[PDB]
């Protein structure tokens, strides 16, 4: 499992690989791990599938409610601190590891990361789950400061290219999604469509 | 499991029955508890089936040539003192038996028991196994010194008979032996369901 | 840590006649909920007199009958005889109980003909206990076959059966019979049946197919 | 335990075997593993067999409340929340795995739900324990938007194939077709195995068993 | 085993238009045997019975838990139980205690009132019916059982042959089990008696 | 360790070191014993004894147990190997075998421990 | 360890127990009685744990005491011997469970002489000879091979006594002293202790 | 081996008429990272055997020099003897089984793949010493995804030509990479014929992605 | 469980131990002797475990009897309880340790009266009276009250009778009959067996 | 813990950091890493201390010895040989993870690799050690086939620099090593002399 959040100017760029395993075996090599909350926040899951799906459904439940008894549009960070909420009070039932990432017309594209803890805190980028532990050392050494939307389409999908190359527990399919003002737009990227990089052969 | 052995003036009798369980299933009901080891000694099979046979089948080695060299029987007392110091060696390694060697000596009718642990006693009454407990209740209050040939027969019997009764693990055939001066003879090999009918008329 | 056991299911039977051993068992072999092959006989011939069967741990049931065969030769090029029924059962008790702190996870049922010619069974445990007997079962579905057996070959809890004596043709049908039974309840047996008929004669073999799931 | 689903042009194709074991001994050659939820959706199941008759029943007799009050046929999602909000209540204690299927009024929906509660939605799942079996089956010949006899061909093959390599599944394969205007409850689709006749007769003779007391008691 | 402690052997089987239940009658703690006069099968309405194997206090709570709850179904009913209504009713009932079950597997024999049709199905501990037309068994000696039921069996059988053929399916699995025996007690019923007999059985 | 062949046959059929050996008994002290009815008696010749001497520790009758006792000739160094081994043996019986030792079985061990010296390489 | 026995007759049951309270490796009380008397006709023979014996026996004893009162008739051994099985058998799967291993004695006006035995888990089964214990182990027996149906009170005693006989030649734990009771038509009657 | 480092996954064995096919995919697993993704676990025994494995690659190596000298030293005597595919198979089972007794075993899974006297032989070998003749093998998560594959259309088809048997190995080889999370898509693929034994280089197979947009 | 008792005079040495050899529950013998002739004026009375008894009593035993053949004269009570010591100790670190609690009692020629004290981890100490097992812990206080270091064997055996009827009044374990022996100038004297 | 050696045209380019913890504590942050087998024959020590440190100088001693004995320079595949016998042999008693690379007359730059297992293989780069992982995605999408000495040096400096800051085990100095037909040449990165690496703040 490989999650991925970046922000730029106008909104956020999110990006997941799509495979889930319990055990050695993949039960689900296609899995979407990107779950829409509202019209323009979105969330990463990583760690127990019947835990992540669970409080996605019920923030979803909780800010729906808000939205409407407030008149206005959901913040990013009112997102994040509803599951703030819930991976703190049970950290020790739940393993979760939460990256929201979405647009607010009040303050703009913004990235928070919730681990296993239940801490909150924003970031520029935020990377997940098991293979991320493999992609620390390019994203430090690749991300520029102010990069636009296309640029960072492109710093997202192949870092989960590099990550699902290593790791097991992640591979599949890398699946994207860019979130803006005028709305989300997401796209896939298969098996020939994937960054091929070198395999080190004497 | 139930075997047991018993001296008195004519003798010593050696009673066992032939249920072989692995855990709630019965394995067998016809193996021969009583091992015969000489023409002139007796054994019993008590807790391990192969650590029974394996060690007395060793001890009958052991007494054949001890009968080559001397030119003599050996004695009951020395008989049970080899089985005890062979097996003695593997004290707390697994093995796990409860025999009672059997026969007619210089000094008169002999009975010993003999464990994996390392126990040699000698005495006039023994019963070793699961139903042993129901086999000492049954004997003791019948037992006596002067006891007849065929009344002694009729109390081992009915002792296994009555273990078989209430011990889960005890059942089959009961099989009898008498032990004489000249050498042990084979009984009676009864049935526990045939004799159910007999004891009831 | 590490377990050197497998359980690989099998169950071997063997019937005792007049003039005639039969020594059956299943061929299938399998290891937790996977099968390994349809087709592995746990019947082997000895010699002209004389076939084995194992069941349990494959890979002891594999080496055990390398050292038989081993001390087989042995026993016929020191002595110039070959190595009869109750010789072969009293040596197995040897070679199982060598390893009594390390056991084989073995189930023997040597199955063939004594010195005067009657049939002759002997059951043995992983330890090396061993005792003469009519009929035996032993693996898996040892205790499916078992109470039929004491009910058809030993006329127990009938009240006025005649006792008919034993012969080839019937017992072949009542070995054919359980192994059905069998292939139906245990999920270990089936596959294909192999029968292993010992005889004045000599050594036969016969196949029979079974449940395939 | 093998149960399968698949997801084609006109609607859904959902598989199961017959055989039900106690340990390692078959306890019910022939035993229902297509459960009723609703009249419009069916679900299989694997896992612990008394877990899994309790679960559907409840909800099944939930869903048949909730069409009644809002006059109209139920949707596989309703069924999808009921059972995967109540097994995540129970961490994973109520041992059911279940493979939903049914035909809404948005079209066809397939779900995989797992005993701790994580539900997945795909063209086709599979679940048991053979399942490994019978992914690979689906991992080969699986093609988007087939016939219906094309499709129940590739979920017979796909139970066939855990019931002859896997040990915990056996017996029959039973199928349920479930369309748009068209439901097709197939209980014996295909019996690939069977016991051989007995031909020796062991039938016990008039009086062979001895009775020691006997008394008879008249009825109306 | 907390299924072993007890022992005990249930059997039920299908005929014509009869069903015959058989059960072992040893009551006993581990190896010691107690009482050889103990009940397992309990009558429930005339035509039908239902035999608990397992843990003996369990076979004895659940057999009157059930009856408490028979009495009040025939008493707010004006008909008499029916078998598929009293599978459902062990069924509801062992599932209560789910995370905490009664340790016994019940069998229930017995045919249909005013349909006269034959019914056996057995039970898990945590209440799981399955329905047979051949035969259902629930005890320690499961394998046993099993075994001289798929080789005596016959399609259609006759109250007579029915009883022969589940007499000798009881006897010979219960001889190869340590834990049960001292008596196996079968009851015949049919539509217009029922016949109770007491075999003959080794009693070690 | 020493594996050298001691005792070793000869072109006309004897061993040297055994007839050496009787050699060595023939030189050494006379001693008789007589069987009777009840009791068994022997007794020692030739003491030599310098008077200036305790005749307590030149005693060549010992004991081997309660009911076995021998008296020898010869070389009295070897004597005493053998007695010690010997006395060994008569409480090892008793540690096997309950019964108390036999004076033929004694004597076997006796034979079969000079025998064994006549044999092994370097004795 | 504790010991109980009680044998059947065709119109009396007897009852007896050992009078040993034991800690550790010390007898400290030498007259300890084991039988409650329940009804007039009825007596309990509770065996178990330190604290649930008393507990328990008590418990039972006030509640038929109570049904005594408010009815003005006594409680029948058989329906006796249902109460106490359906307390000790909802308390198995409680919080505090009773370990006691107890035997039912009691007289009927109309079905007559009546024995119970009970496990700890709460498993009542009717017999005419039954025994707790370890000491049950050894006499069982004796009591399989000479018990009859139509036994005499002087021959149950006398029975009994050859039971008691194999405690003090077999037995490791040291009982000396034996509390016999008789039951019958006319009620409980105190016997003769049986002592070494 | 008591505790197993870098592994190798499934290798698979299919019998075809006139000769034997093993592939094996080049991956040295670490726990759960694809470690080193170019080392080969198929060797060439001999003319007429090959041998492919399964588990800690380190152990396979040991195997490699040991049947590697054992040909060598038969090779020196040229007597006109050599070892059948039966032969390795029987030694393999006594290697395994001896160091098994020995509580130290060599964390291993063999596929032996021969043809010789105008036979083929396809044998298995598991670390404990159980071992057989299949006309179809696959080891570790292969014998319950591509086992079962092989079986259905050898039931249909005992005998299978090179062309037949190379496209099941293949169709096998796409499944495992899809269910299988320690395998990898580089495989090499081994044949063993009357000419020899053939190791053909880095190989991979077309995988279809299409079920990524049929969810909603 | 086994016990032992010594008592040591002016100029004799009082030892009794049970006769009783139990297995699970049940007594297996009734007439069982634990104690050991070493020499013509010492005793050994060996208590543990199973095997390790009969073993290590009967190997120290040929091994005393061994001096007395090669030297003519018997090992001294203080020298045998030195040698005893010695085997035990070394074989406590060793593969095989023998689990046993001995009591060494010897009359020596120039010494006199003597007995020691031995634990199964092999610790040698010389005590006026000493005691094993679970009764121990009931007779060493009256062993303690009513001895005096001049008591004649007139009032050794009324001091030894009334720790016995201790063992029938407050020990648990049954213990009907006890062999009692005197070492003093003469030898080794069997006395009446106290049986009760 | 991190070592790295890459190969190129005319040798081989060594990597290792120099921090060495017992738990959380640095017992030394002037660890080298690198150890001198032979003339132009290194190796890179990672796991245990005490296990690393007396196995390369039994191979030291093995190697020199057998040199002599051949009046030959030694091979690269030679001194992974012995390592390889001694971490095959009792791989259940050494916690080692070694790296050699060196130089000889007869082949040139060679990389070989003895992880955990015993096993050993040839790569054209290999990574190793606790802070490796870190670095798995950076090193699979820089590396170039064909690359100078200059470029391999930074090649290496700035794989090592991205595994110290991520890692907790890792940090301190980078020490480099280069081997080639002239010898060996070494040289010591300190503080301000590191690879610069932003870090992204809002």
């Amino acid at each position: 499992t490989t999650i991925m959040a970046v922000q730029f100017n106008g909104g956020v760029v999110l990006g997941a690989d799509s495979r889930t395993t319990t055990g050695s075996y993949i039960a689900n090599r296609v899995t979407d791990k990107l779950t829409p909350i509202h019209d323009h926040i979105f969330c990463c899951r990583s760690g127990s599938a019947a835990d992540t799906q669970a409080v996605a459904d019920a923030v979803t439940y909780q800010l729906g409610f808000h939205s409407i008894e407030l008149n206005e549009p959901p913040l990013v960070h009112t997102a994040a601190s509803l599951f703030k909420e819930m991976c703190y009070r049970y950290r020790e039932d739940l393993m979760a590891g939460i990256i929201i990432a979405g647009w607010d017309p009040q303050e703009g594209g913004q990235v928070y990361s919730v681990p296993m803890g239940g801490m909150m805190v924003r970031q520029s980028f935020a990377i997940g789950g098991s293979g991320s532990s493999y992609i620390y050392g390019y994203v430090d050494a690749t991300y520029r400061e102010g990069m636009t939307k296309d640029e960072c389409l492109q710093f997202t999908a192949n870092a989960l290219a590099l990550a699902m190359e290593r790791d097991g527990s992640s591979g599949g399919v890398i699946r994207l999604a860019a979130i803006q003002e005028s709305g989300v737009e997401r796209q896939v990227l298969l098996g020939d469509q994937i960054p091929k990089f070198t395999i080190a052969t004497l | 499991t139930t075997t047991l052995a018993f001296k008195f003036l004519h003798g010593v009798i050696v009673a066992a029955d032939s249920r072989a369980t692995a855990g709630a299933y019965i394995a067998s009901q016809t193996v021969k508890k009583v091992i015969e080891i000489n023409p002139y000694l007796l054994g019993t099979m008590a807790g391990g089936a192969a650590d029974c046979s394996f060690w007395e089948r060793l001890l009958a080695r052991q007494c054949r040539i001890y009968e080559l060299r001397n030119k003599e029987r050996i004695s009951v007392a020395a008989a049970s003192k080899l089985l005890a110091n062979m097996v003695y060696q593997y004290k707390g390694m697994g093995l796990s038996m409860g025999t009672m060697i059997c026969g007619w000596d210089k000094r008169g009718p002999g009975l010993y028991y003999v464990d994996s642990e390392g126990n040699r006693i000698s005495g006039t009454a023994f019963s070793v196994g699961s139903g042993s407990v129901y086999a000492y209740g049954v004997m003791d209050r019948g037992y006596s010194y002067d006891l007849k040939v065929e009344e002694a027969y009729d109390l081992a019997r009915r002792a296994i008979y009555q273990a078989t009764y209430r011990d889960a693990y005890s059942g089959g055939a009961v099989n009898l032996y008498h032990v004489r001066e000249d050498g042990w003879i084979r009984v009676s090999s009864d049935n526990v369901a045939d004799l159910h009918d007999k004891y009831s008329s | 840590r590490f377990s050197p056991y497998a359980f690989n299911g099998g169950t071997v039977l063997a019937i005792a006649g007049e003039d005639f051993s039969i020594v059956a068992s299943d061929t299938r072999l399998s290891e937790g909920f996977s099968i390994h092959t349809r087709d592995s006989p746990k019947c082997y011939k000895l010699t002209d007199k004389t076939v084995i069967g194992c069941s349990g741990f494959h890979g002891d049931c594999l080496t055990l009958t390398k050292i038989i065969e081993a001390r087989l030769k042995m026993y016929k090029h020191s002595n110039n005889k070959a190595m009869t029924t109750g010789a072969i059962a009293a040596m197995l008790s040897t070679i199982l109980y060598s390893r009594r702190f390390f056991p084989y996870y073995v189930y023997n049922i040597i199955g063939g003909l004594d010195e005067e010619g009657k049939g002759a069974v002997y059951s043995f445990d992983p330890v090396g206990s061993y005792q003469r007997d009519s009929f035996k079962a032993g693996g898996s579905a040892s205790a499916m076959l078992q109470p039929l057996l004491d009910n058809q070959v030993g006329f127990k809890n009938m009240q006025n059966v005649e006792h008919v004596p034993l012969t080839l043709d019937r017992a072949m049908r009542l070995v054919k019979d359980v192994f059905i039974s069998a292939a139906e309840r245990d999920v270990y047996t089936g596959d294909a049946l192999r029968i292993c008929i010992v005889t004045k004669e000599g050594i036969r073999e016969e196949t029979v197919p079974l449940r395939k799931d | 335990t093998t149960i399968a689903g698949v997801v084609y042009k006109d609607g859904i194709v959902l598989g199961a075997d017959t055989r039900a074991t106690e340990g390692m001994v078959v306890a019910d050659k022939n035993c229902s593993k297509i459960h009723f939820i609703s009249p419009n959706i069916y679900c299989c199941g694997a896992g612990t067999a008394a877990d899994t008759d309790m679960t559907t029943q409840l909800i099944s007799s939930n869903l048949e409340l909730h069409s009644l009050t809002t006059g109209r046929l139920p949707r596989v999602v309703t069924a999808n929340r009921m059972l995967k909000q109540m097994l995540f209540r129970y961490q994973g204690y109520i041992g059911a795995a279940l493979v939903l299927g049914g035909v809404d009024v948005t079209g066809p929906h397939l779900y995989s739900i797992y005993p701790h509660g994580s539900t997945d939605k795909l063209p086709y799942v599979t679940m048991g324990s053979g399942s490994l079996a019978a992914m690979a089956v689906f991992e080969d010949k699986f093609r988007p938007d087939m016939e219906e006899e094309e499709a129940k061909k590739l979920v017979s093959e796909a139970i066939a194939a855990g019931i002859f390599n896997d040990l915990g599944s056996g017996s029959n394969i039973d199928l349920c077709v479930i369309s748009k205007s068209k439901l097709d409850f197939l209980r014996p689709f295909s019996v690939p195995n069977k016991k051989g006749t007995r031909l020796g007769r062991y039938r016990c003779e008039k009086g062979t068993t001895a009775v020691l007391t006997e008394k008879v008691t008249p009825l109306e | 085993s907390i299924m072993s402690y007890n022992g005990g052997a249930v059997m039920a089987m299908k005929g014509k238009n009869c069903v015959a239940i058989a059960a072992d009658r040893r009551f006993g703690i581990q190896a010691q045997m107690v009482t050889t006069d103990f009940q397992k099968i309990f009558p429930m309405g005339d035509r039908l019975y239902i035999g608990l194997a397992g843990l003996a206090t369990d076979v004895q709570t659940v057999a009157q838990r059930l009856k408490f709850r028979l009495n009040l179904y025939e008493l707010k009913e004006g008909r008499q139980i029916k078998p598929y209504t009293l599978m459902s009713m062990v069924a509801n009932l062992l599932y209560e205690k789910r995370f905490g079950p009664y340790y016994t597997e019940p069998v229930i024999a017995g045919l249909d009132p005013k349909t006269f049709k034959p019914f056996i199905c057995s039970l898990d501990l945590i209440g799981c019916p399955m329905v047979t037309d051949d035969f259902v068994v629930s005890g320690t000696c499961s394998e046993q059982m099993y075994g001289m039921c798929e080789s005596l069996w016959e399609p259609n059988m006759d109250p007579e042959h029915l009883f022969e053929t589940i007499s000798q399916a009881m006897l010979n699995a219960v001889d190869r089990d340590a834990v049960s025996g001292m008596g196996v007690i079968v009851h015949v019923i049919e539509k217009d008696k029922i016949t109770t007999r007491t075999l003959k059985a080794r009693m070690d | 360790s020493y594996d050298r062949a001691i005792t070793v046959f000869s072109p006309d059929g004897h061993l040297f070191q055994v007839e050496y050996a009787q050699e060595a008994v023939k030189k050494g002290s006379t001693a008789v014993g007589v069987r009777g009815k009840d009791i068994v008696v022997l007794g020692v010749e030739k003491k030599s004894v310098a008077k200036l001497q305790d005749e307590r520790t030149v005693r060549k009758i010992c004991a081997l147990d309660d009911n076995v006792c021998m008296a020898f000739a010869g070389l009295t160094a070897d004597a005493r190997i053998v007695i010690n081994r010997a006395r060994v043996e008569c409480q090892s019986h008793r540690l096997t075998v309950e019964d108390p030792v036999t004076v033929e079985y004694i004597t076997r061990y006796i034979a079969s421990l000079k025998q064994r010296y006549t044999q092994s390489n370097g004795r | 360890m504790e010991y109980l026995i009680g044998i059947q007759g065709p119109d009396y049951v007897l009852v007896a127990s050992d009078r040993v309270a034991a800690s550790n490796i010390v007898q400290m009380k030498d007259d300890h009685d084991k039988m409650f008397k329940m009804s007039e006709k009825i007596l309990l023979l509770c065996v178990g744990e330190a604290g649930d014996t008393v507990q328990f026996a008590e418990y039972i004893q006030k509640n038929v005491q109570l049904y005594k009162m408010r009815n003005g008739y006594e409680l029948s051994p058989t329906a006796a011997a249902n109460f106490t099985r359906r307390n000790l058998a909802d308390c198995l799967r409680s919080r505090t469970p009773y370990h006691v291993n107890l035997l039912l004695a009691g007289y009927d006006e109309h079905e007559g002489p009546a024995l119970y035995y009970m496990d700890y888990l709460a498993a009542l089964a009717k017999a005419p000879f039954a025994a707790h214990g370890y000491g049950a182990f050894l006499t069982l027996s004796i009591l399989d091979r000479y018990y009859t149906p139509t036994i005499s009170r002087e021959r149950a005693v006398e029975l009994l006594r050859k039971c008691l006989e194999e405690l003090q030649k077999r037995f490791i734990l040291n009982l000396p002293t034996f509390s016999v009771r008789v039951i019958d038509k006319d009620g409980i009657h105190n016997l003769e202790n049986i002592a070494f | 081996t008591q505790n197993p480092m870098v592994t190798g996954t499934s290798v698979l064995g299919v019998k075809f008429d006139g000769g034997v096919v093993i592939a094996a995919d080049m991956l040295g697993s670490y726990g759960s990272l694809a470690r080193f993704r170019n080392i080969s676990r198929i060797m060439r025994v001999n003319d007429s055997t090959m041998l492919g494995a399964s588990g800690d690659y380190a152990d396979f190596q040991y195997l490699k020099q040991v049947l590697g000298q054992m040909v060598i030293d038969e090779e020196l005597l040229g007597d006109g003897h050599s070892y059948s595919p039966r032969a390795i198979h029987s030694w393999l089972t006594r290697a395994m089984y001896s160091r098994r007794s020995k509580m130290n075993p060599l964390w291993n899974t063999m596929v032996i793949g021969g043809y010789a006297d105008g036979e083929s032989f396809l044998g298995y070998v598991d670390m404990l010493g159980v071992a057989y003749e299949a006309p179809s093998l696959a080891t570790g998560y292969g014998a319950y995804l591509a086992q079962p594959l092989l079986r259905e259309v050898l039931e249909k088809q005992p005998v299978l030509s090179q062309t037949e048997a190379r496209e099941l190995v293949e169709r096998c080889m796409r499944v495992l990479y899809y269910r299988d999370a320690r395998s990898y898509n580089r495989f090499q693929i081994a044949t063993v014929t009357e000419k020899g034994v053939e190791i053909e280089g880095p190989l991979s197979a077309q995988t279809n992605w299409d079920i990524a947009h049929m969810i909603s």
